[PDB]
């Protein structure tokens, strides 16, 4: 499983650019694909989604119309079509594969990121911004929502991400009741509707990064601000 | 005078009651038991539906002759005339499709696997109702009510010239409902009989030979019932148009009898097809 | 002979087994069913809201 | 000469010893408990899309997922609450007679006339359910398989042999022999230390996994044995056979407790199961109906009709909320 | 009502439903054939003619018709339990060798293979699961049979045959005895073809026999027959 | 191979030139001089227009043979194939209508006063295109571009099953564009010739008989040209469908030649109907 | 019927066959 993006570089405003992401070592036709953008000195932000088989397509409201997303299954390549770019699109674009069934772990694998620099609604609330911590103590991170994420089926759609400095982000905890495959048992999620809590027992140097809380109740997907830890 | 009116009315009533009873009974057996799970059952249900709708306008035609005028109103007049023509084409075209269906099943068995499927039977049947609508829609617009001799007449109205468009419709009813379908039914069932004789399964022992006789008998009755019903009504209309014949009591009985003979096939379609089918026969015996 | 001898060897093992009284064993079976009778969903119908399966 | 005659004497000795222990009939002791009464179970979900003859289903331990085995070459894993299909596993060999779902939920087994048991991984990173391990070495058609653990599985085969298989190693560790007839089914006790398998020699033999040798043997049936399921306590196991009778055997008593039969039904029993409490004995007959009987009262508590063909298999979920039956009409129906 | 992941899960189920219906249509066109007979009959030879542990599945396509041949000869298990799996089969290909009458059974007991083959054919033909399924009978080793019948008479194995020693007479008599084993003649055809060293003839006969089964099935579907 | 390709290219080219020159010239004489003041001349304009659009489809077939692939594109492929199927029916239906027009003019004179008017002739001509649209519109949808052996093929694709729907189209084209038009043209003209002989004006004199014979000569030539051109292509398609024939070098020439005959009648329709017309002949004499 | 003959001649002239 590997995802690499191509098509970066500097783009003039008002121009056009077509990105291509190549997939290797997994069944590309069975995964839905997410585009996530990241500002240089701000948190992550969701761009677009295409389902498997191109059955449904969703966009964020700020990026509606200008961005066109397509996919080609016999060549296993994800295509993003960009028209009439503006000065707010100076971001790094990530490719994410998300399978959807009972017990699945979507947002598990993240791309590497292509840089693009241009030169001229459920609101997720990170209450804190930075907490200085020491290796060994228990660390508490709080996230809050504008809408109760407890759905009538019993699932609470909150996903926890960790973006280690200079590396691609990884999924830590999905649905808050399940730990992601490949994550140690140091992380645990708890809380209820509109008030969530994250705990890191037996802190490690690798754990240090930026923590994101994401809602997945309805489109468009809106992310958190991002709580960064330090030593 | 009184006897002649009663006799014509009695003939329509005998056909309509048996015709509605036969058609809806096949609809009841299919829906509550068979539930349209096979391709052949879909065609037989469409015969039951098309013949019942044609038989539904039959008391409305009975009232028109007895009263001498049509009091049902303009809107119903358009709907009733249209249903009579539309179902007639639909019932006959369904027979043509089943003639093609039974031809492909016997003569071309490898390609019958593609053809005899529940999906394909649904597609071709929808095409039958659409191709009948090619004449069903213009009959709606043309049908009007005309005040003649103080009496409302429920009849088709043709744009000028009246003589050209009226007789053009009669020829198309003659060709596409009588000339065309008899060619399809006779050739497809005729080649079928020759192909069944070649089969080594039907030949051989006396018991299997007797069953081949039963199958050959069933095919010939099917072709004959379609011919004997629809031949006098088509020829008599053409004769009437070409040569005017003076109205008399004898014509008054013969004209309605030929029309009643036309609906006899629709009445006899469930008995000839659905009732004598082996699959349906088992269902009646069990329940 | 050898196959028959092997069969008798296994047959001897089955015979020498500690067997408890059937009546005592029967009582234990009845008690287990009664104990967990309330818990069982099939025996006593659960409320619709609690039930995972509902009319759609 | 002398040795063969000794076997008859030993069997007679076992017979006399069994009758010596028995003092009171189970039906006389169960008379005190009141009858359960009419039990009506309504269909909740209807599962479609197999388009072929279903032979086997198995419930998951989360009480929501279940696998199903069909003759079109498909294993379909079902979301029972939302009616959605979770997985569709294409099979190499179409002829499949059994399917197992792991207790953890990681793996799915299948087997049939191809003499190969295929283990399918469900939590792979690639996202397509691929073949993890193929078990080989069976001279007879596999009839049943059950996951004791994520690495160990016991399969029953048509060469009169059973075996304990190490999934990771790929070879058989413990081999069981001694079945005159062909084995048809097996069931796992909750402690998982022992299992009982019924064969076509009208016998059901308890097998101890650790010991590797036959612990007990029961021969109360007339002809053959098609199905066998353990009780929740783990001391009793109802058996279903082709002689239109169902019998209950107690391991500790080591004798036939009770016989479940009625005069009108002459058809065989494909599958048997138990509820959570164990009070209700469910068995799918060949009369197109599933009869819910009561173990203690030995009377019919309900009749489940609605299948258009023979009910191949029947399984009660772990918590006991629902019952899903599989028949040859390619429809899976969930009964609550 | 449904959440975002639940609506995506329904979309996944609809994609699986499209594949299962597509695979179901492909399997319906395919013709399934059951292969039966003894081990020394020549099953391996006739499969190699038509091409050019457990179940041996043979795929060949003749005149745009897909054939699946299932060889069950490898299994040693009791046939009665697993015979119901093959209920939905078009035809049964039953192969025996004509020269089997001189060669006695492998087991010590004196029994002529031809009579074991009669018992083999009688159980399949009178089986309750196979009532409307036609049997395609193949008689193998006719060339060896022609030589053997010149050297050894057919009277020695059973005295009932009193006809003159002729290749045509001896072959036809074996053919009609197999047909007399059928107890339901009206609803079950038996297709007998002598096998030979010519590959072309064998493949054709199967296509002719299967075509009559497809005609029989379609006629039953229509309700005419 | 190369000699065969030149012969096929030359055969289509000669038919295309004569047809375009004939069709446009008739549409030029009608507009610049006749001004469509007559009911019969309205039919001749629709006859010339339908034959012109069918002849416009002919160089696309010429390029398709030599190249072996279709470079024009999907959108043009839909339109080009549709026009060939459409204007074939429109031109043939115009022939049937004019046969009914000439039948009513002789045999039913009192009814011909109502029938043969400029008002009615415009109505009946519009109805021909509408009936043609029944076979014109679905050809537009079905026509696509399929890659065969690395070469694009501009053809028609049908819904599954292919054999049933594709052959049904050929049979419908056979019955409705050949069997029924030949019967309508032959019977109406055949009855007309009998009635013309009975007419007192045409007969009764040796000089008068010469003009009567010429009218009979003209009718038979028109019927013969229609039968001679259309019959080879229709029978050949049916033979090709039923029995597969080897792709011999001679076979390839025959297939295109039968298609050349099919458009030859369209090329020859202005000559028979309009150039030999007495009214048009007077116009040529009038302006010199 | 003399007028009818004239009408037939007029129609043929209109058609252009005559
Ligand atoms: C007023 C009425 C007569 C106008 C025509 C109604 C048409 C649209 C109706 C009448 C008969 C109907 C068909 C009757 C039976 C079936 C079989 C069923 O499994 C699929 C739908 C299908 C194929 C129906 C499609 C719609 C249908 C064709
Ligand atoms: C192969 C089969 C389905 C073709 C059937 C075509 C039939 C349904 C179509 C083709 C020509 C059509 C006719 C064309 C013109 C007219 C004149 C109009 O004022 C009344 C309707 C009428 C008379 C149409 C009735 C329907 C019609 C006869
Ligand atoms: C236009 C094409 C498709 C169909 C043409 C049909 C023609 C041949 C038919 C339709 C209308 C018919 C005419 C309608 C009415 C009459 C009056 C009758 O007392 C004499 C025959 C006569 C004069 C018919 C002659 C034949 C006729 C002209
Ligand atoms: C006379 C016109 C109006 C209608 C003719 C329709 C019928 C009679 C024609 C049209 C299509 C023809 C079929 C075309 C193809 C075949 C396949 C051939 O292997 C057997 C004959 C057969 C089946 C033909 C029989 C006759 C046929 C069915
Ligand atoms: C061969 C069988 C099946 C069908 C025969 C249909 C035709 C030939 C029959 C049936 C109805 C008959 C018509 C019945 C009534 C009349 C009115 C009478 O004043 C003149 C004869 C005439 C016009 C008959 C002519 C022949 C006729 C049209
Ligand atoms: C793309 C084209 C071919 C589609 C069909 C166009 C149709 C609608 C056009 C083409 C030929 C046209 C006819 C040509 C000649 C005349 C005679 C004139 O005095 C009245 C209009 C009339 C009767 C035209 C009516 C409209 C018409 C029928
Ligand atoms: C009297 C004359 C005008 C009648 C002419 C009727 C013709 C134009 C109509 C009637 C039946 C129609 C066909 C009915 C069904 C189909 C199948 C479809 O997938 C392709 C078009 C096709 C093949 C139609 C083409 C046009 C068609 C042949
Ligand atoms: C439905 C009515 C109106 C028209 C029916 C037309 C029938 C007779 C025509 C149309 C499609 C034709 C089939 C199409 C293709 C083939 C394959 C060919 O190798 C043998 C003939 C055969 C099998 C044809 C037989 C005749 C056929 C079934
Ligand atoms: C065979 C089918 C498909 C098409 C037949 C169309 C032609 C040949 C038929 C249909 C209408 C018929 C016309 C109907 C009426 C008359 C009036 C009569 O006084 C002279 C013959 C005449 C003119 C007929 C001649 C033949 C005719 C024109
Ligand atoms: C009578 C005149 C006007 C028209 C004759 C048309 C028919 C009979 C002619 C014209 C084209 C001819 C075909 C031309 C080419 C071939 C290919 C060859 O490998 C077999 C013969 C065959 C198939 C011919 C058969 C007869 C044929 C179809
Ligand atoms: C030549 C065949 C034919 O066209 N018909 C036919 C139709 C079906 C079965 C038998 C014959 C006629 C269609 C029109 N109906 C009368 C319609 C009507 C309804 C209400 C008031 C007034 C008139 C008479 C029969
Ligand atoms: C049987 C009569 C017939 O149907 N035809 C016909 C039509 C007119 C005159 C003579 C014969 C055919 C119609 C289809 N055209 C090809 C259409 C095309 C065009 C451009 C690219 C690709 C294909 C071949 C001739």
């Amino acid at each position: 499983v590997q995802l690499v993006e191509s098509g970066g570089g500097l783009v003039q405003p008002g121009g056009s650019r077509k990105l291509s992401c190549s997939a290797s070592g997994f069944a590309f036709s069975s995964f839905g694909m997410h585009w996530v953008r990241q500002a240089p000195e701000k948190g992550l932000e969701w761009v677009a989604y295409i389902s498997s088989g191109s059955g449904t397509i969703y966009y964020a409201d700020t990026v509606k119309g200008r961005f066109t997303i397509s996919r080609d299954d016999p060549k296993n390549t994800l295509f993003l079509q960009m028209t009439s770019l503006r000065s707010e699109d100076t971001a790094m674009y990530y490719c994410v594969r998300s399978i959807y069934y009972y017990g699945s772990s979507p947002f598990d694998f993240w791309g590497q990121g292509t840089t693009l620099t241009v030169s001229a609604d459920i609101v997720m609330t990170q209450a804190t911004s930075s907490v200085p911590v020491t290796p060994g103590e228990s660390v508490s991170i709080s996230c809050r929502s504008s809408k109760s994420l407890l759905h009538s089926n019993g699932n609470t759609y909150l996903y926890w991400f960790l973006q280690r400095p200079g590396q691609s982000p990884q999924l830590l905890i999905y649905r808050m009741s399940n730990l992601a495959s490949g994550v140690p048992d140091r992380f645990s999620g708890s809380g209820s509707g509109t008030a969530f809590t994250l705990t890191i027992s037996r802190l490690e140097a690798e754990d240090v990064g930026v923590y994101y809380c994401m809602q997945h109740l309805e489109y468009p997907l809106t992310f958190g601000a991002g709580t960064k830890l330090e030593l | 005078s009184m006897i002649t009116a009663i006799t014509i009315m009695a003939l329509y009533s005998i056909v309509c009651v048996v015709g509605l009873f036969g058609n809806f009974l096949v609809m009841y057996v299919i829906v509550r038991y068979t539930k349209m799970k096979t391709a052949t059952n879909i065609y037989i249900f469409n015969l039951a539906l098309a013949d019942a709708l044609a038989t539904s306008t039959l008391p409305f035609q009975s009232v028109n002759y007895l009263m001498g005028t049509w009091p049902f109103g303009t809107i119903l007049c358009k709907i009733v005339i249209s249903i009579d023509y539309y179902n007639m084409f639909t019932s006959i075209f369904t027979l043509c499709t089943m003639s093609v269906d039974r031809y492909i099943a016997v003569c071309h068995p490898v390609k019958a696997l593609d053809f005899r499927t529940p999906r394909n039977a649904k597609i071709i049947n929808v095409c039958n109702w659409i191709l009948s609508s090619a004449i069903g829609l213009p009959v709606m617009f043309m049908a009007t009510t005309k005040y003649r001799q103080g009496s409302i007449d429920c009849t088709l109205t043709f744009s000028h010239p009246t003589w050209y468009w009226e007789n053009l419709l009669k020829i198309c009813v003659f060709i596409f409902a009588f000339i065309m379908p008899v060619l399809i039914i006779t050739v497809c069932y005729g080649l079928m009989i020759l192909r069944l004789k070649s089969v080594r399964m039907l030949s051989g022992s006396k018991e299997k030979d007797r069953n081949l006789r039963r199958i050959t008998r069933m095919v010939l009755v099917v072709v004959a019932v379609f011919i004997v019903c629809w031949t006098p009504i088509h020829i008599y209309v053409i004769i009437k148009a070409l040569v005017t014949i003076p109205e008399t009591t004898f014509q008054t009985v013969s004209w309605h009898f030929c029309i009643a003979l036309g609906y006899t096939n629709s009445c006899l379609n469930p008995v000839l097809y659905a009732f004598l089918d082996e699959n349906f026969k088992r269902c009646f015996r069990e329940f | 002979i050898a196959q028959a001898r092997k069969l008798v060897e296994q047959l001897k093992m089955e015979a020498n087994i500690d067997r408890i009284k059937v009546s005592k064993a029967a009582a234990d079976l009845m008690a287990y069913c009664e104990a967990h009778a309330k818990e069982d969903p099939l025996l006593t119908p659960v409320p619709a809201s609690e039930n995972p399966f509902r009319e759609k | 000469d002398q040795l063969r005659q000794e076997a008859e004497q030993l069997k007679n000795q076992i017979r006399d010893a069994r009758k010596a222990c028995a003092d009171a009939t189970l039906s006389q002791i169960t008379n005190n408990i009141d009858p359960v009464g009419r039990i009506q179970m309504r269909t909740r979900r209807t599962l479609r899309g197999h388009l072929a003859k279903i032979y086997a289903m198995h419930w998951g331990t989360d009480s929501r997922l279940l696998v199903s085995a069909s003759q079109d070459g498909k294993l379909i894993i079902w979301d029972s609450y939302t009616t959605n299909k979770v997985h569709a596993i294409p099979l190499r060999s179409s002829w499949v007679m059994t399917c197992a779902y792991a207790p953890s939920g990681n793996y799915v087994a299948c087997g049939g006339l191809d003499n190969i048991c295929s283990i399918y991984n469900l939590k792979t990173r690639e996202g397509n359910v691929r073949v993890s391990r193929e078990l080989a070495g069976h001279t007879g058609y596999l009839s049943c398989c059950r996951f004791l653990d994520d690495n160990q599985i016991v399969t029953s085969s048509g060469d009169t042999t059973c075996a304990l298989w190490d999934i990771e190693t790929g070879q058989q560790t413990t081999t069981f022999t001694g079945h005159t007839g062909d084995v048809m089914s097996l069931s796992l006790a909750p402690d998982t230390r022992l299992f009982v398998s019924g064969a076509c020699d009208a016998s059901a033999k308890l097998w101890d996994v650790r010991e590797g040798m036959c612990r007990q043997t029961f021969t109360g049936h007339e002809s053959d044995i098609n199905a066998i399921c353990f009780f929740p306590n783990g001391n009793a196991f109802a058996t279903g056979s082709d002689d239109a009778t169902c019998r209950l055997f107690d391991l500790r008593a080591d004798q036939e407790l009770m016989t479940y039969s009625h005069d009108n039904i002459i058809c065989g029993i494909t599958s048997v199961s138990f509820s959570k409490s164990g009070r209700l004995l469910l068995a799918g007959y060949d009369d197109f109906n599933c009869n819910v009987w009561d173990a203690l009262k030995a009377d019919r508590a309900g009749v489940l009709a609605g299948h258009d063909n023979r009910v191949s298999c029947l399984g009660v979920t772990d918590d006991g909320m629902a019952v899903a039956t599989g028949s040859w009409d390619s429809f899976l129906k969930i009964w609550n | 009502t449904l959440s975002a992941e639940d609506k995506a899960a329904v979309e996944r189920s609809k994609m699986i439903d499209r594949n299962l219906r597509e695979d179901g249509e492909k399997a319906a066109r395919e013709v399934k054939l059951l292969l039966l007979g003894a081990g020394e009959s020549g099953k391996s030879t006739i499969v190699k003619q038509m091409k050019i542990t457990g179940i041996v599945e043979t795929h060949f396509t003749f005149k745009d018709l897909h054939f699946k041949m299932f060889d069950v000869g490898a299994q040693r298990s009791e046939r009665k339990k697993w015979i119901h799996c093959f209920e939905g089969v078009t035809a049964i290909i039953f192969c025996v060798a004509l020269s089997d009458y001189d060669l006695v059974l492998a087991e010590d007991e004196e029994m002529n293979r031809m009579h074991e083959s009669m018992k083999l054919f009688d159980s399949i033909c009178n089986n309750k699961w196979f009532t409307d399924t036609s049997i395609i009978l193949f008689l193998n080793k006719k060339d060896l049979f022609e030589e053997k019948i010149k050297k050894s008479p057919l009277t020695i194995c059973y005295p009932e045959y009193a006809g003159s020693n002729t290749y045509e007479e001896a072959a036809a008599y074996i053919q009609c005895q197999f047909e007399d084993l059928n107890k339901r003649k009206d609803t079950k055809e038996i297709y007998t073809h002598f096998t030979c060293s010519t590959d072309t003839k064998n493949v054709q006969f199967v296509f002719d026999a299967v075509t009559d089964v497809i005609i029989k099935n379609n006629l039953k579907d229509c309700g005419l027959f």
